[PDB]
């Protein structure tokens, strides 16, 4: 309910995408006393995102990759079509990557955005009153909290955009199993899974040989509809 | 009783759709003790593990800032409960690990909020890891050592509830019992020291607030640590006094196993 950004509300082509969404609480005591210090805020957030986005993106894709590859290969083992698999993998990977990205970056973003502001504020004002430094620390903590969702979203979307093509590359061999089989006039079916499903799995929940039924794809559609951190999609 | 099995199949099918999933989660988690082959049916059916992962990830926005409600927690913990069965089963354990599913639980282990919804979240997530190491498989320990599980457990051993402290200390114990685990934890003074410092704090706590099950695991951890020569040297010089005097004499008289372990520990430190 509390998500305030949709996936398209934020342009991640450059750090300029962050600028229109920065929120500056006017009641902040450091801002009442020094209204000019509001200028320092934009660069502080851009710097924080700039320094964290690539390692967060790399780490999130790496974690999600293995999990998504294993589960998708498992679910689609009796599916000779590549298309259903590729789409489902696309949606699952983008979703779990977005989730890992959110978990990975939010606390570091808080620490980084605060630090950058405390430094900017201390730099702009060479004076260091014990009361003013309390205002500076307070302002920096507040601003960080108020802008973390925006920054996080920027990094998540960066991660999601890169995740898709990485998943395609990972599933190359799976796409090649099915391509190679079709050009031999046969449908691909994982022999181990084929045997297991036929012998061990109760009919009601058994994987079907060939395509998967549309109703069963519901979980994969939800990955597409509902991405963590974003408003869901609408029609010694 | 055939009607029973068909209810189970139906609930499993009803996990894929978010419309029917919550109720299916509830019902399945209740019957996981009466259905021996529940785990492979969950693993090998279409989309099922994907749905359980979905339940986990969709909780992530409620972690930070910490806003998790009792309702949200109860629901994901039903999903977590099903993953515990999958983690425990000899037919699904290896595949569960290969899919790195535990990694999507670690964000929960990292939370520090002390509200009931979060404590239950952490405890249920620990329970999945607990189920993994109870199988005594080397592949499990090697996987855990590749991950940040140990500092996650140590934080919980320090600040968690009695229950969470117990499961986390048990996980640590299983890791230590493994030869690779012991060598890893004793590889550097910093690693060993951090572990020893937490156990020491726990021992102090235990002298004020008794817990037989937690003390047992703490003692076993120390005992295993003394198998390592460098750890043995360090423990000669920094073992908690409460483990050497009669502080725990009363609570231990009923606990013959822990008693023998403590006596074995003291004996090791002399040599
Ligand atoms: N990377 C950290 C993780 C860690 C913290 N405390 C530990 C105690 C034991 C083993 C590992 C750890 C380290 O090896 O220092």
């Amino acid at each position: 309910m509390l998500e305030q950004y949709s996936y398209h509300d934020i342009n991640v082509y450059s750090l300029a995408g962050l600028a229109p969404h920065i929120t500056l609480n006017p009641t902040i005591p450091l801002f009442q006393a020094h209204p000019q210090l509001k200028q320092c805020v934009r660069q502080a957030i851009e710097r924080a995102v700039q320094e964290l986005v690539h390692p967060v993106v790399d780490r999130s894709i790496k974690i999600a990759m293995t999990t998504c590859e294993q589960i998708v290969r498992k679910d689609f083992a009796l599916d000779s079509e590549e298309s259903r698999m590729r789409i489902a993998a696309h949606h699952m990977m983008r979703n779990l990557t977005a989730g890992m990205a959110m978990i990975t970056c939010r606390e570091p973003l808080l620490m980084s955005i605060s630090t950058n502001l405390k430094n900017s504020f201390a730099s702009a004002l060479r004076t260091a009153s014990p009361q003013q430094r309390e205002m500076m620390d307070q302002a920096a903590a507040q601003l960080a909290q108020d802008n973390c969702e925006l920054a996080c979203c920027f990094i998540q979307k960066t991660a999601v955009e890169k995740a898709g093509p990485e998943m395609d590359k990972r599933l190359a061999t799976e796409f090649e199993l099915r391509k190679h089989a079709r050009q031999e006039g046969r449908r691909y079916c994982d022999p181990v899974v084929l045997t297991y499903q036929a012998e061990r799995m109760p009919e009601q929940i058994r994987l079907k040989v060939g395509g998967v039924d549309p109703k069963q794809l519901a979980v994969y559609e939800e990955f597409a509809r509902n991405v963590p951190g974003f408003l869901p999609t609408n029609d010694w | 009783h055939m009607l029973e099995r068909e209810k189970i199949y139906q609930w499993i099918n009803e996990l894929s759709s978010p419309e029917t999933r919550e109720n299916a989660l509830l019902e399945l988690s209740k019957k996981r003790e009466s259905v021996p082959d529940l785990a492979p049916m969950l693993w090998h059916s279409f989309g099922t593990i994907a749905a359980l992962l979905q339940e986990i990830v969709n909780i992530y926005p409620s972690i930070n800032p910490p806003t998790l409600t009792a309702h949200q927690s109860n629901r994901v913990c039903n999903a977590l409960a099903l993953l515990q069965c999958v983690a425990s089963h000899p037919e699904t354990r290896s595949a569960f690990l290969a899919a790195h599913i535990p990694l999507f639980l670690y964000p929960f282990l990292h939370t520090v909020s002390k509200t009931r919804p979060f404590e239950y979240l952490r405890l249920t997530s620990l329970g999945v890891i607990g189920a993994l190491v109870k199988t005594d498989e080397q592949e499990v320990i090697n996987f855990l050592l590749t991950t940040e599980i140990i500092p996650l457990c140590l934080r919980i051993m320090e600040s968690g509830s009695e229950l969470s402290k117990t499961v986390a200390t048990f996980i640590l114990q299983k890791i230590l019992l493994d030869d690779t685990g012991l060598a890893y934890i004793c590889q550097t003074y910093e690693r060993f020291s951090h572990v020893a410092m937490i156990l020491g704090k726990m021992v102090l706590q235990l002298s004020k607030e008794p817990s037989a099950r937690l003390l047992k695991h703490v003692v076993r951890c120390y005992l295993r640590l003394s198998d390592n020569p460098r750890a043995r040297e360090a423990l000669r010089q920094c073992l908690p006094d409460q483990l050497k005097d009669t502080t725990f004499a009363q609570v231990l008289k009923d606990d013959t196993t822990t008693k023998r372990w403590l006596a074995q520990l003291v004996k090791n430190l002399q040599e």
